[PDB]
């Protein structure tokens, strides 16, 4: 997660808050440090490799300190539910071929802006109804979309019965008709989906999509079908995978650059944030002006993340200390 | 427009060209992507239109003027370009430029002189 | 079979090991927001004015 | 697909050459055997279509694009 | 029928079980010999001329041996069944040309593999019911494909009424609708035919096929009409001409290799084998594998062939014999 720097920034691990330095035993073990004249902050931080320090907070040029409460960073899975709608005919037309179109911005493994089709067939006879229709609809465009073949779906698929309307049924590209019993679909959802991420080699990232309606004949007239609506979601992509990548970038500038370029011969770094677990972030833009005719500003930023557990307690705390140390007005989340 | 028409295309090359003509200088140039670019070759190349095609391919207009598509690639392009059109593609590709052309030009870039040297080293 | 294989080109290497190639696109990207806060930092919701 | 539709295959050609066309180095190349060269002359040479041909024959895509039919034997 | 070899392949003719040499009298009487110590094993068996003997088969060098219940060599003919689909219409529709298309995957006389087509022409009229089409379409498909000219059918057509549903009523060339006097046909089967068979010249082969629809316009939409499901064959064509060509093939590994070539000058081998009769056959693997030096295997195998009476007698007691001398386990039939 290469990122864009004011000169500088620098990540350190608040895994625990301690009183002392005396207290640093595990790595992790963090406590902010600043004299009771409060003209200096500073943070020692329990690296593997004994404590580390980090840079000094000079509390006259400090340009912004605010905290996040992982909820911001937090990516909510865009789902639209497809549906034909009534003005055309609420019901298929027979001899008429349905095709659904998803409309997605960037191709699977690329993340340049582009145009990217998938597709989704059904022909129309003279007794399928919206049930069946929806059916297989679905069926085509996970065999369509879930032709993956080597790791996961694009998007997926589910089905909504009248009688549940909350109970997304999954279509998979092994689903047939059998499977699907029921006669009361009145909608077919379309969310997104967490796309493979590799610490520091693949950033996590999405491809938004649109499902757009080609044209069929109904009574002469060339016509649009579908009601591409977006219900709201209902899962969450938290931020572990996300604040991770932040640790493995920012450890490059205290630490080693490179990492496995000169793969036999190189320096392993060991990180502490585990993705997995959500992070609720904070930093402090802070500069460096100079003497005599060294005016020119060198702005920095040193931010720290500590897990969320529902309230922002870890967070919470490590501000509170902040705030009595460098009489900083922090606010808590 | 919320429909697409070809009669909207030729009343603006007859307002672009109808009495201003010459008969012998009405280039004109037809600009955009190329979802629009269908739907004019759709229903151009039919028989009930007017139109007629001229192998660098050129039409001529029912009007009698000269006509020439430059389907340009920017008008695709999906950065600038977000909105998508629900019959496909991005919406400014649905969106043509009708200029007249002749012979002193109608459109020309300023500029001015010593501007290229604006370049400066703060190190 | 064959015709279509000479209609590609033959690149000669020396050794049998697994080839790769760098793919690489442009700058030019989009930017999707997360939202939009007022001049006192209030989330803009949907149905509210300019 | 299961059933053919000359739309799609205007998508696809949309979907290659959108804005990545030089307006003068479009050439594509449709590939397939005599069958699905039968449905693409049967819907391509109607006039209601947006294609046109230029007589070695060369077809042009409403898209503006050049295209080139190869049938090829292995299909 | 000419084969791939291991090196070899020899064929014996078990026309009768003998217990010992000196019973050898008529020719195809066999005798397996193994010693008491079953170190080998070989047969002896009459020819036309004399008794002769088989290779010798050292017992500690089989790969394998196993018999066949010569129902594994015949070859069912597939038949189809076809019939005009409800969905489209349960009738013929006035006006439309109903044009069927039997996809073979052979020419008549050749092997290579390609793409062979016969066709049925019916053109469907304001009273015509689905009997009378039948009747047609059948008629038509005689007179296409039965067009022989000199020998036989390539597929046959049969007619099948509601009230038999069992009784295949045969077509052909000669066929007219004064013959056909039904009203309640309900469907086509087209069954595959035996070609021409000749000893060393033409192998045993067949020629499938597939019963494909053309288009019709029913309510503006092509479509087609057809159903073309496989019943279950009730035919057979037994191994009798696969093996006899087995025997003139196998029979140039110790006899004669040119058959008719300088047709005068020629020699002429006797034939055991008698077309018509279905044999079980049975083969054994084995190899020679040499002194010093000499490692590298001369694999081989030698088949012998029984007719079968329904039980698989003659093969069985054949095997008993075997396993009695030579001490293997061959399984019964």
């Amino acid at each position: 997660m290469v990122i864009s720097i004011n000169q500088v920034r620098q990540l350190y691990v608040a895994k625990a808050l301690k009183a002392n330095t005396a207290a640093l035993t595990t790595a992790g073990d963090i406590v902010p440090k600043a004299d009771t004249a409060k003209t200096t902050l500073y943070f020692q931080s329990m690296s593997p490799a004994g404590i580390v320090a980090s840079d000094k907070i000079n509390l006259k040029h400090v340009l912004y300190a605010k905290a996040t409460p992982s909820e911001a960073l937090a990516h909510k899975l865009v789902r639209y539910s497809v549906t034909l709608d009534a003005d055309v005919s609420a019901t298929p037309v027979a001899g008429q071929n349905y095709i659904l179109r998803l409309a997605f911005r960037q191709y699977i493994g690329l993340s340049e802006e582009d145009q990217y089709f998938k597709y989704g067939e059904v022909i129309a006879r003279s007794g399928m109804t919206a049930s069946d229709f929806y059916k297989k609809m679905a069926i085509s465009l996970a065999k369509n979309l879930e032709n993956k073949t080597e790791s996961t779906p694009l998007v997926n698929i589910y089905l909504i019965s009248a009688a549940a309307a909350s109970t997304d049924v999954p279509v998979t590209s092994a689903t047939k008709e059998s499977d699907l019993t029921a006669t009361d679909y009145n909608q077919i959802i379309i969310e997104e989906t967490e796309q493979p991420w590799v610490l520091g080699m693949m950033p996590q990232a999405f491809i938004p999509f649109t499902p757009q309606f080609l044209t069929i004949t109904v009574d002469g007239e060339d016509r649009l079908w579908g009601v591409a609506t977006v219900v709201t979601p209902t899962k969450t992509v938290p931020d572990g995978h996300l604040i991770a990548d932040l640790e493995y970038f920012c450890m490059g500038a205290r630490g080693d650059i490179y990492r496995g370029m000169g793969y036999p011969n190189i320096i392993k770094t060991t990180y502490l944030v585990d993705p997995g677990a959500v992070y609720d972030v904070l930093d402090i833009h802070y500069f460096y002006t100079g003497s005599n005719e060294s005016v020119q500003k060198s702005e920095k930023t040193i931010t720290l993340v500590a897990v969320d557990d529902g309230s922002h307690t870890a967070m919470n705390a490590l501000i509170g200390a902040i705030n009595t140390a460098s009489g900083l007005t922090i606010a808590t989340l | 427009y919320n429909t697409f028409s070809l009669k909207l295309l030729e009343d603006a090359l007859y307002e672009l060209s109808a009495s201003k003509l010459a008969m012998d200088d009405r280039l004109f140039v037809i600009k955009t992507g190329e979802r629009g670019a269908i739907q004019f070759h759709k229903e151009v190349l039919k028989t009930v239109s007017g139109w007629t095609t001229f192998v660098f391919v050129e039409y001529k207009a029912p009007n009698g003027v000269r006509v020439r598509l430059d389907v340009d690639p920017f008008y695709d392009d999906p950065v600038r370009n977000k909105i998508l059109h629900p019959m496909g593609g991005v919406a400014f590709s649905y969106r043509y430029d009708i200029w007249y052309i002749g012979t002193q030009p109608n459109i020309f870039k300023c500029k001015i002189k010593g501007d290229n040297e604006y370049r400066g080293y703060q190190w | 079979l064959d015709t279509f294989l000479n209609s590609f080109p033959t690149r000669e290497f020396e050794d049998d090991n697994e080839y790769y190639w760098d793919v690489i696109g442009s700058s030019r990207r989009n930017i999707p927001l997360v939202e939009a806060r007022d001049e006192n930092g209030v989330v803009v919701a949907a149905n509210a004015a300019n």
